[PDB]
RNA sequence: GGAGGUAUGACAA
RNA sequence: CGCGGGGUGGAGCAGUCAGGUAGCUCGUCGGGCUCAUAACCCGAAGGUCGUAGGUUCAAAUCCUGCCCCCGCAA
RNA sequence: GUGGUGGCGAUAGCGAGAAGGAUACACCUGUUCCCAUGCCGAACACAGAAGUUAAGCUUCUUAGCGCCGAUUGUAGUGAAGGGUUUCCCUUUGUGAGAGUAGGACGUCGCCACG
RNA sequence: UGAGUGUUUGUACCACAUGUACAGGAUAGGUAGGAGCCGAUGAGACCGGAACGCUAGUUUCGGAGGAGGCGCUGGUGGGAUACUACCCUUGUGUUAUGAACCCUCUAACCCGCACCACUAAUCGUGGUGGGAGACAGUGUCAGAUGGGCAGUUUGACUGGGGCGGUCGCCUCCUAAAAGGUAACGGAGGCGCCCAAAGGUUCCCUCAGAAUGGUUGGAAAUCAUUCGAAGAGUGUAAAGGCAGAAGGGAGCUUGACUGCGAGACCUACAAGUCGAGCAGGGACGAAAGUCGGGCUUAGUGAUCCGGUGGUUCCGCAUGGAAGG
RNA sequence: AAGCGACUGUUUAUCAAAAACACAGGUCUCUGCAAAAUCGUAAGAUGAAGUAUAGGGGCUGACGCCUGCCCGGUGCUGGAAGGUUAAGAGGAUGGGUUAGCUUCGGCGAAGCUCAGAAUUGAAGCCCCAGUAAACGGCGGCCGUAACUAUAACGGUCCUAAG
RNA sequence: GGUAGCGGAGAAAUUCCAAACGAACUUGGAGAUAGCUGGUUCUCUCCGAAAUAGCUUUAGGGCUAGCCUCGGAAUUGAGAAUGAUGGAGGUAGAGCACUGUUUGGACUAGGGGCCCAUCUCGGGUUACCGAAUUCAGAUAAACUCCGAAUGCCAUUCAUUUA
RNA sequence: GAAGAGACGGAGCCGCAGCGAAAGCGAGUCUGAAUAGGGCGAAUGAGUAUGUAGUCGUAGACCCGAAACCAUGUGAUCUA
RNA sequence: CCUGAGUACGGCGGAACACGAGAAAUUCCGUCGGAAUCCGCGGGGACCAUCCCGCAAGGCUAAAUACUCCCUAGUGACCGA
RNA sequence: UACAUAGCUGAUUAGAGGUAGACGCAGAGAACUGAAACAUCUUAGUACCUGCAGGAAGAGAAAGAAAAUUCGAUUCCCUGA
């Protein structure tokens, strides 16, 4: 239920991040605004 | 085509619709693909369109085609969603269709005038019309009639190539199929051979499963009931190490090493049989695991002293005075059930509209309910459903705990109430609206094919418990056999 | 017309 | 004080594993049949499942305790 | 003298009582605008200056509450010993808490105005 | 371990046929040509049978017949017919092939069957009969069974040993006012949760008691006062927090990347804290805070595999395999 | 007079003479003759220079009266439809390479090579029946009588059977 | 004369197979292995321990650290002790200011009956049991408003030693 | 060449340059976007051949000591 | 025209190569199947292409190397019942 | 069983067997042990047994080693390590 997740950048298809989250609570795929430092700049990465 | 260590589950679940498959199929198969409700076919099949993400490894090198289409535009004709989808040839479609049993004229209609019976059969034209590519068929005879069913399985069988669909049809299925799926419980399985053998297969699993647990829980308590009485004899032989103070000369012991060994010698054979038990115990838990544990279902039916529910009298029935079939009189009194029937397309839920007076063509005729008659209603076009459950049953004014309860009762797991009804299964929508009628207090029941998007287990379900009770009932099926254990009343309406 | 064979009911009065 | 197995209408029992909203048989009560009784037939009553709480949309069931019964020990 | 703003373990505080508004602080009149109230212009915010300082706020009294706090003496205890050794005692040194005597209704500054 | 027959047939040629949506002269296979084309080398067109079949019919077989014909053009339909071929699905056949399977053969193999000879031999080798027979047996490979047999395993702590209990981690006491400190000493918990229960900015302060008030009670909710924490702090206990770490509302995602002086603890492996620098950001007017939560548990080596990326390597070279 | 074993016999050379072993008898089971079983790599041999009234194996153990119920489980025997079931045959396709094309990208014939699908494929397992002098097994709770006790009797649950 | 040890024979006891047979005897591998016991030989001098932590299929074994010895080396002489100074820390003691336990008394919500009144509605009493408040008195390893002596850390502080 | 010493024999060994997984760079290198910081190294410097002693490893390795295991063979003159 | 055929090779099963199937070249044994031959064949550590090197499936071949029951001549910081 | 072959007989030809408790080719092939247990693995292709032998044997004139366009049959010592 509760599940450890990469998240990814949606341009570099790359993981880069590594979280937490329910799927009860947060069932929708997951997004952020995180710093992927292949690009060195922020970007939206999303959950796989 | 190959399954290579695949793993899936949507976004919403907490399980695992699919953990580490492994199979092998190909092009020339005819091959089925059974399961119950909430199971994962049509999400395999779009797994196979490489539609969603696919952990694991697929491979195929083959063009598909999934039964029903996608389609957009429901208040456009249909003719012009049928191109905006795929082009076709008109007179291929007119020779599909008239194979079938429906005019042409339904095309220039909008398609949402039409019913399901002919939804279906045109966009099943659409199918029969593509050569090259492989099909995916999804359910393809419910709306359908004996005829429709019958051509189609002509078809099949004439199909030089393979194909696949899922039914939850088992004469149908047996006519034409060779190869099976099943996607069991916790584990998915593949024979060759008909919908049938699978149920003899399957039976003979679960005999051994049930057999070969009460076989294990035997044992254990056997084996638990020695290791406790060897236990209380390595005890008593412990206090022999010890005498008794209220007596003279009862201790001095000598050799209590000895003693104590002993004693561990039998402690050490209660070990071992509770190791044993713990082995046997072991091999139990692999087993129940592809069971369904079926259930009955229940029913709010509250009569009155209404004898009478409903009548019908000299009812000519249609759009712009193209009477859609002969007029009747029929009736439906308390205890009753009647079977109103007809081919695609005959005016059954006309029928139903008229009786709830949402009717938008010509009548002619009598319908006359009674005075403060209560309905419940199961309906042919549940698309307008939406939301989740603890609201679903807000608006539609039920007790929440009995309408899960029919739902589980159903054969719905638990872990699907989070989920909203956009995502479910057609046949989860299906028993959600067979739930809320279930779960209304009515005095007439109104069920217009219930039974399309099911599993074999609710098709019992649902004939135990009419057949149960026995209440006031209209019904419209093409399961002809059904209507046989249930009704006499049977009525055929047609032009 | 007739012959042989072919479930429970107290005791006494 | 501990270890096992039990507490489900008056009796005996399932259902407990796998939550889906309390049932099988006998018995009791009432009315019928009978000259009457038994059998038979038609009806009803009798339990939120030992108890106080949690978990859950929902608990006899899962969890936590508390109180009784049968074995051992004690 | 009032207001603002800081430091010192409230010895500063809490309560009660008296007086004052010169400027000041305040209440106070409203919602016109910036802005705001899971409702309310009560609070926030804005604008104003009819009225009262009643209250708040200042200054004074009060040792009632709370705070601080000795000296003496004791318990405890380091070291050195003794005894009749689960404890007790002796020499030396240190030394509480409690209970008080008593203190204490503020001290130190900076700035603006009168 | 070879000679056949036959069957189920797979494939491949080659000849055969059979193609009915709906409407429509009507049983319209697609395609192009197509208005010409056939007949005493037996027309028109009748009779009986056969195949298929949607039961409307098509075709053929045989009999009669002895002269004519079919269509165009036009209507419906997507498409109109006759006739030519390119032909295509479907199912009949010939032939060649490939497998599986049953029977038949004998010539391989075999006979602890007889007779003859070597030979005085119940051996054996040959020969002649007979029997079985391409099976068995033997070889290789594979599956099931296999204590018949073999090699081995079968914790530790422990007021002897054994059972019970425990083994890793967190909190308190024990623990003797630094830290540390044992016992089968006393008490409890953990093997997670949260996408806001984080961050920032702004704002707020609780519990209970008294009083009064409708259902509304002992007690819900409202109002005033009392109220220094007697509440709450996701989850155990301890410590701490009302300058909030507690509570509420906005904006977000710093629950960032590379790091990291220096310290604490430490046998080692590990663990803990960390200012500060750089990049790129959040919030906020700005100061400035933000490398998860209130602090301390929520976890486990290496080997081995899996997934993604890589400017790394690539057995002479280029690749690839594989690292 | 009692127990055990029917008996005569055999037995732990050197602590046990026995109620232990055997025994005749009984029963079950296997075996059609190149028997079955066994020794042995195999030849070969015993069995037998025998042939189901013979031989081998298991159990019981003279004689007499008997030998109850259970085939649900574990085995065995037989059966057979269906599913599953290895190697092997089968070879579809997919990667790697590259003649050549390219538009740089990239694609890619033949050959070779690395993995190899569908299909086919026995016994066996899942299944049906039988078998207990085969392995083994053979219950609980509640009431119920005209003194009291007790229960001929009844109910109920389970069992494969109690 | 025959059966020979991965065996034979066994009227079957773990029995016999050349005076010890749960697998003979002998030779070789072989100086098997032994975290186990026993032993390990002349002298003097300098210095001189530990029996503790952690981990260990580990617990009477071992590894690292700790404690010893020897050689080198450098460093604002750090080390040891005593004094002065300043700190952390909540122990013995004491106390009830919180958390629990607890005695007696005043009062009492509330809970008991008895009676009158009963629609069971309102009382009045056993100096009935008694929340809660308060007075006084106590108590604690897992209570602290308080809080030592000692011990600990540190001082380009002092003295004495090394 | 006395069973010698000694001569010849430079193949090879160590050290003088390290850093990085490696490509590769080089008193620098690696990590990193990085002149950042940090790690490992250099500027600080000394090794090598032989002997000798202490210690360790492989060989029985300090001496004795098992029951036991395996592979040949010998034994039925005892006893079954 | 010839230049070593049931051979090389491949599959299955096993061994030896330092190399324990591992990416496993190379060599050998059993079994079954099963090539071409000068524009040919094998190897260069899976494998393909290029290049290079070599030409199996037939045989022999001294020397340097190991050892001493023995014979002769001897030697020892080897023993001395 | 006719041709003959087998068989029998006679002349010929060369083998047997043990050494040297040592060396080396081949066949077959252990375990204790070590891994602090143990099964892969190790001990070890060792010991043992057997066959073939010769003074030596075995290997041996590339379907090679390399990457140099180069070395030129095996064996043995050092080194690589
Ligand atoms: N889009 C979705 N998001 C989340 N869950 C989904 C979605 N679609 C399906 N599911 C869930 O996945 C499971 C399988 O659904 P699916 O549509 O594959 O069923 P199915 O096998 O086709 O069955 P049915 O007989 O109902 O058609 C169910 O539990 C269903 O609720
Ligand atoms: N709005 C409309 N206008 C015209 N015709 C309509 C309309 N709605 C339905 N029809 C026609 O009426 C006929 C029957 O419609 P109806 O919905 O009653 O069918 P049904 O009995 O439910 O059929 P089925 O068995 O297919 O479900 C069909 O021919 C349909 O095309
Ligand atoms: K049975
Ligand atoms: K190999
Ligand atoms: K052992
Ligand atoms: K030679
Ligand atoms: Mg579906
Ligand atoms: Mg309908
Ligand atoms: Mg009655
Ligand atoms: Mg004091
Ligand atoms: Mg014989
Ligand atoms: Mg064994
Ligand atoms: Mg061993
Ligand atoms: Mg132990
Ligand atoms: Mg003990
Ligand atoms: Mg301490
Ligand atoms: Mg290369
Ligand atoms: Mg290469
Ligand atoms: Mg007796
Ligand atoms: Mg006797
Ligand atoms: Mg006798
Ligand atoms: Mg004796
Ligand atoms: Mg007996
Ligand atoms: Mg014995
Ligand atoms: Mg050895
Ligand atoms: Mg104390
Ligand atoms: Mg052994
Ligand atoms: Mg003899
Ligand atoms: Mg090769
Ligand atoms: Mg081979
Ligand atoms: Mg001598
Ligand atoms: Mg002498
Ligand atoms: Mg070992």
């Amino acid at each position: 239920m509760r599940v450890n997740i990469t998240l990814e950048c949606t341009s570099c298809k790359e993981r880069n991040y590594l979280t937490n989250k329910n799927k009860r609570n947060n069932p929708d795929r997951l997004e952020k605004q995180k710093y992927c430092p292949r690009e060195r700049k922020v970007t939206l990465h999303r959950e796989t | 085509i190959e399954l290579k260590q695949l793993s899936f589950a949507y976004d919403n679940q907490e399980a695992l619709l699919f953990d580490q498959a492994n199979i092998t199929m190909d092009t020339n198969w005819k091959l089925g693909l059974i399961g119950r409700n909430g199971r994962g076919k049509t999400t395999l099949l779009r797994l196979l369109q490489k539609q969603l993400d696919y952990q694991g490894e697929i491979l195929h090198q083959v063009d598909f085609v999934y039964f029903p289409q996608t389609v957009a535009e429901e208040q456009q004709l249909t003719y012009y969603v049928l191109q905006e989808v795929t082009s076709f040839e008109q007179w291929k479609l007119e020779r599909e269709l008239t194979l079938l049993n429906v005019d042409p004229e339904v095309l220039w209609r909008p398609f949402s005038s039409l019913s399901g019976g002919e939804k279906t059969k045109v966009l099943l034209g659409l199918l029969f019309i593509e050569e090259n590519a492989f099909p995916l068929i999804d359910q393809p005879t419910n709306h359908l009639d004996l005829a429709g069913r019958q051509q189609v399985a002509e078809y099949l069988k004439k199909k030089k190539h393979g194909f696949i669909l899922v039914s939850h049809d088992r004469a149908f299925v047996d006519e034409v199929v060779d190869h099976i799926l099943a996607i069991e419980k916790s584990q998915l399985t593949l024979y060759q051979g008909n919908f049938s053998i699978y149920e003899e297969q399957k039976k003979l699993r679960d005999a051994f499963e049930l057999a070969e647990n009460e076989k294990i829980k035997k044992e254990v308590n056997r084996l638990k009931e020695t290791a406790r009485k060897k236990a209380e004899w390595s005890m008593n032989r412990e206090g022999d190490k010890y005498g008794n103070a209220k007596e003279k000369g009862s201790g001095a012991i000598f050799d209590t090493g000895a003693i104590g060994a002993r004693a561990a010698r039998v402690m050490k054979r209660s070990k071992h049989i509770q190791q044993r038990a713990e082995t046997q115990l072991a091999e139990k838990e692999k087993l129940l695991k592809d069971l369904e544990y079926i259930d009955s279902l229940s029913m709010d039916y509250q009569p009155t002293h209404h004898k009478t529910l409903l009548t019908v009298e000299e009812l000519r029935l249609g759009y712009e005075k193209n009477w859609l079939f002969a007029p009747i009189s029929f009736s439906i009194n308390a205890g009753e059930i009647v079977g109103i029937t007809g081919k695609n397309g005959s005016g059954k839920s006309s029928l139903i509209q008229y009786l709830l007076d949402n009717f938008s063509g010509d009548s002619e005729g009598e319908a006359t309910l009674a005075h403060q008659l209560t309905i419940s209603y199961v309906r042919q076009d549940y698309e307008d459903n939406q939301g989740t459950l603890s609201e679903f049953a807000e608006k539609n004014q039920l007790d929440y705990t009995q309408f899960l309860n029919n739902l589980r009762k159903l054969g719905m797991e638990r872990a699907v109430f989070t989920n909203r009804i956009e995502q479910m299964s057609m046949g989860q929508r299906k028993k959600v609206e067979v739930a809320k009628s279930l779960s209304q207090s009515a005095e007439l029941y109104i069920w217009d094919q219930p039974l399309n998007y099911l599993d074999v287990f609710n098709h019992q379900q649902l004939e135990a418990l009419i057949l149960s009770v026995k209440p006031a009932m209209l019904v419209i099926e093409h399961d002809a056999h059904f209507m046989k254990k249930i009704t006499d009343k049977k009525i055929v309406l047609k032009s």
